[PDB]
RNA sequence: GGUUGCGGCCAUAUCUACCAGAAAGCACCGUUUCCCGUCCGAUCAACUGUAGUUAAGCUGGUAAGAGCCUGACCGAGUAGUGUAGUGGGUGACCAUACGCGAAACUCAGGUGCUGCAAUCU
RNA sequence: GAGAACAGAAAUCUCCAGUAGAACAAAAGGGUAAAAGCCCCCUUGAUUUUGAUUUUCAGUGUGAAUACAAACCAUGAAAGUGUGGCCUAUCGAUCCUUUAGUCCCUCGGAAUUUGAGGCUAGAGGUGCCAGAAAAGUUACCACAGGGAUAACUGGCUUGUGGCAGUCAAGCGUUCAUAGCGACAUUGCUUUUUGAUUCUUCGAUGUCGGCUCUUCCUAUCAUACCGAAGCAGAAUUCGGUAAGCGUUGGAUUGUUCACCCACUAAUAGGGAACGUGAGCUGGGUUUAGACCGUCGUGAGACAGGUUAGUUUUACCCUACUGAU
RNA sequence: GUGAUUUCUGCCCAGUGCUCUGAAUGUCAAAGUGAAGAAAUUCAACCAAGCGCGGGUAAACGGCGGGAGUAACUAUGACUCUCUUAAGGUAGCCAAAUGCCUCGUCAUCUAAUUAGUGACGCGCAUGAAUGGAUUAACGAGAUUCCCACUGUCCCUAUCUACUAUCUAGCGAAACCACAGCCAAGGGAACGGGCUUGGCAGAAUCAGCGGGGAAAGAAGACCCUGUUGAGCUUGACUCUAGU
RNA sequence: GUCGAAUUUGGGUAUAGGGGCGAAAGACUAAUCGAACCAUCUAGUAGCUGGUUCCUGCCGAAGUUUCCCUCAGGAUAGCAGAAGCUCGUAUCAGUUUUAUGAGGUAAAGCGAAUGAUUAGAGGUUCCGGGGUCGAAAUGACCUUGACCUAUUCUCAAACUUUAAAUAUGUAAGAAGUCCUUGUUACUUAAUUGAACGUGGACAUUUGAAUGAAGAGCUUUUAGUGGGCCAUUUUUGGUAAGCAGAACUGGCGAUGCGGGAUGAACCGAACGUAGAGUUAAGGUGCCGGAAUACACGCUCAUCAGACACCACAAAAGGUGUUAG
């Protein structure tokens, strides 16, 4: 393009260039979770992601890369139902070029990357037990292309996977969300179901 | 990139939070004081009790009270040499302060008078 | 207990949905002859003394629930920052020394509610 | 959510039940809800005199704005409020001239009027807005200073040029890597070019050639080797390698570029873009003179064309030699 | 003013200039006249030129357009439509000493041509006494060829005089902080002088053109300066003259 | 080149300075000409160059503020020096401490405002492009968009509730409270207060700390106004030994020891001397200092660089080392 010189720093606060700087030129990665979308959130569990330790400028189009050859084998070795790869980078910080001979000139907006804190996850996905070295191997890719960077890191969680909250889903076996307080039980529990609850509810609301 | 009167007072001469309107009536009753020490503190509601920028913040005493709303003055000073300026500010822009250790005044004296009477 | 003029914070200050309301007080409500008022229209405005009502309004309780709380514990001694080095690393950055030191997240007890003057059953 | 006839997405009309999302001339921000918005009602405070204040961290006048005093009004039933547009922008010294002011002050031998002059409050212009009244050209030219300031060397930097490199989707009919490689990404290079203004106008003379060494290797040829989609040959890729070579003529001042030939090859590149105290002077960049093209003129063209003064070495060092 | 002859003088008078009795009328100064005050003085009317109006004028300065359609494969314009300022380049003439792109395209001359020459034309931007096109002869004028000739050259070599050189006599100038050997470092970014390292022997001769960022004429190029001076108009400001 | 004709040339004569003469070049006019020569005005002018003369001793800087046809000058502040006043713990401070204010930037935040952006879910939802019993007000379901609704993903100089650190206002023990009353223009209806003043009780004072070579004050009149470095925080710019801001040091004005080498690095501030320790840096040898003492790691260029032209990445190793 120009190389990457316009490179990671930061030079420059942040152009997000929205409202104020009107012509960014387009992105590069209108892409997020290309992969086996629409998910079970069960199933295709255990998540390794890829941490980024470097505060840089991980560029446009080259987000764009890591998704190509991140799909090309993801899916060419284990398939449509196998992926899910969620892009989280994404790429604001509008940057610029320059061009009555050498007298003043900000810049016109030059392409869009984004800042991968040093510790942040990039083009992080999650899969099924079964596909352990699959999906690693298959980041290692990534790695090696986008000026890396690197954690290919085995997870847990929260849950945005599996995921360790192990101990936990696995214990939240019975129900799903909320939980949260305790009223309108519309959130099929089990088992009866309102009258008894809402015995108990209001018993201990008494207790007070 | 200019330099009129509010300028930069984006925030400082700011708002509130939810108290974004109407003087407390309260804040409008009191009373003055031609010596008791006044705290400028400006509130967009009004506005000759807005005070103009660098007196921002900026604690005094009241020399003059035209009580007629005109709120009273008091001066502080500034850089270079301290000159001290006036300002005439007005009665709902202004606020009380931390003289508040003639109470400590009290606490001494009294208990020092029952100190010798103590002794 | 209400009612009048109130201070307050005025989401640390309402919603929303159900109820319940003795006594008084306000309300709703009757009525157009005047004062007065309709971009039309006695709704509003105001103007005159009890036929009928608590149904609203209001008041308070229920949700725990939506709001902000108020506190504390993980969160957190982090995140960020004052100073220091002839510290580390290509670099990016980073660590250590003393010092300050959050915010979001959640766990709890609150619920809008104090209280001023004058009345009043 | 209701009622529609030119309406029927609606342009516009009337009903009803909840985020301040609207509106405040004009930019942006502040602000503003019985309002600071909108409809009505009544006025002219956008008033006189001053002074004090605030606004450059502010000691300078200016504009603007804040609170008072004294008057004189508006408006409300009032308490109030109103000294211009909610706040932060929207303006102007010095002589001169005009005007509004008491009907006040003097023309100096006294008067009278006419006129002139004064005092205080304004308009008339200064935008370079702290306020000169102002066309070009010089290539025929000139002066004082500027490395404070540009052409050139050097200098950083390297985007831009050039050159290598990782990943492997692709070409390569069968196969990613023999030979190449999109995307993406790491770099080296200082014979491009571009930035920059440090050095040198209080002396540095341009481009090119001619000559003459000397270094680099990112090797065109020659030496030995490794792979090839290597049968032979003929090619390609790569390693050790800078020892040694790397030409002659048209056309242009040419660098360059483009041919004609040759040969093993007819590689690239540094030394102040090597090389006038070493030519040459063709170009470039004085005065002379054509044209075109702009200009009224003078002249002016990084347009084309032609004619135009290249001074000095005995000294020091360096060398080739020499006592 | 233009430049022998020879031929050839296209069209533009609106612009700027020039210039005529001209225009039925509008400005237009001084004196002179009228009106008003008590005058000073301030209002008036008429008023030479000039101006402005009218005409001629280009061998006077100078000028000389632009876009749309538009059959009998194809591209095409004598066609018309147009908007338009005086007029809308006429004969003639070229990559020409004017042509931008341009090293124009085709020939031609070469083994070879950014040269030549001959052609061709919406020629950046040729053109008619701003003179247009020709043209015998003339030319220390610019170019390109051919023949002859030739050390220009391939490829250099030898010979003569004079000078270098060495002696006697005669005997200067330039220049000159102090000096004078290198390599890297840093340095006001090309040290002789400094730092580290190489080294490093008296005293001199002839040559030489790397170096002394060497030498003379306070640098031909640029800018700064409240610095000039020569030319120049429809810049100010005036003046001889008329 | 020309060489009998516009020939060549002597003498004599004529034209003299903005004037001459000129087959026109800006030519020539006594080596002088885009305005001769001589003298005088005249030491012309100079915001620019150059130099500016004898010692030591003290104090000791500016490049920045504002207004100028100022851009190299000048005014104006600010820095200095001198001269001195007035009187002796008054009170002073580039300082912390307690009490009390002021901040919106770091951070943090979008199942919060705003404005961006991921992704599917649920509508018992509406305007249409595809289909269906389908087919001209087809009821009814239907596939993509079109707005909710509880969710998801990631962002903000010129967005946001929340909101630091640093820095930034004040206050302090104490002239202070506490008590008594008295003055009239003030406004309260006034025994209403306001402002001022008399008489009266207690101060050396029982959190503030810490520092004082007093303190205050007046005149005057130099230089300066071209600044440059660093660390952090930043603006532009691929970048810069680039250009621009912000504190704090610093260089310019400075030596001294470290960094070989050198304005801004580190240590360290200079009267003249003796002795002693040390900073930073160093101790094989130049060169003072151990070829000291320990546990490992590294073997064709492996290296030996706190700030710097001081350089070196991505990628990869069955080298060897621990995990």
């Amino acid at each position: 393009r120009r190389p990457a010189r316009c490179y990671r720093y930061q030079k420059n606060k942040p152009y997000p260039k929205s409202r104020y700087n009107r012509a960014v030129p387009d992105s590069k990665i209108r892409i997020y979770d290309l992969g086996k979308k629409k998910a079970t959130v069960d199933e295709f569990p255990l998540c390794v992601h890829l941490v980024s330790n470097e505060l840089e400028q991980l560029s446009s189009e080259a987000l764009e890369a890591a998704r190509i050859c991140a799909n090309k084998y993801m899916t060419t070795v284990s398939g449509r139902d196998a992926f899910h790869l969620r892009v989280r980078v994404h790429p604001f910080h509008v940057l610029r070029i320059n061009k009555q001979g050498m007298r003043g000139a900000w810049g016109k907006p030059h392409g869009l990357a984004a800042r991968v804190d040093i510790g942040q996850i990039i083009f992080s996905v999650r899969t099924k037990d079964s596909n352990k070295d699959v999906v690693v191997e298959g980041l290692r890719r990534a790695r090696y292309k986008f000026p890396g960077q690197q954690k290919i890191i085995l997870s847990k969680k929260w849950g945005f996977t599996n995921l360790d909250r192990p101990e936990y889903l696995k214990k939240r076996e019975a129900g799903e969300v909320k939980d949260d307080g305790a009223f309108v039980k519309f959130l099929s529990k089990k088992g009866s179901l309102e009258n008894n609850i809402r015995e108990f509810p209001e018993y201990f609301a008494a207790q007070a | 990139k200019s330099h009129g009167y509010r300028s930069r007072t984006r925030y400082m001469f700011q708002r509130d939070f939810r108290k974004h309107g109407a003087v407390h009536l309260s804040t409008y009753l009191k009373v003055y004081k031609v010596g008791d020490i006044v705290d400028i503190k400006a509130n967009g509601s009004i506005q000759k009790g807005m005070p103009h920028k660098f007196y921002q913040g900026k604690t005094g005493v009241v020399y003059n009270v035209t009580k007629s709303s005109v709120g009273v003055i008091i001066n502080k000073m500034v850089g270079n040499r301290y000159l001290e300026k006036r300002l005439n500010l007005r009665v709902e822009h202004i606020k009380h302060s931390k003289c508040r250790q003639e109470f400590l005044e009290r606490v001494k004296a009294n208990a020092a008078k029952r100190a010798e009477a103590k002794a």
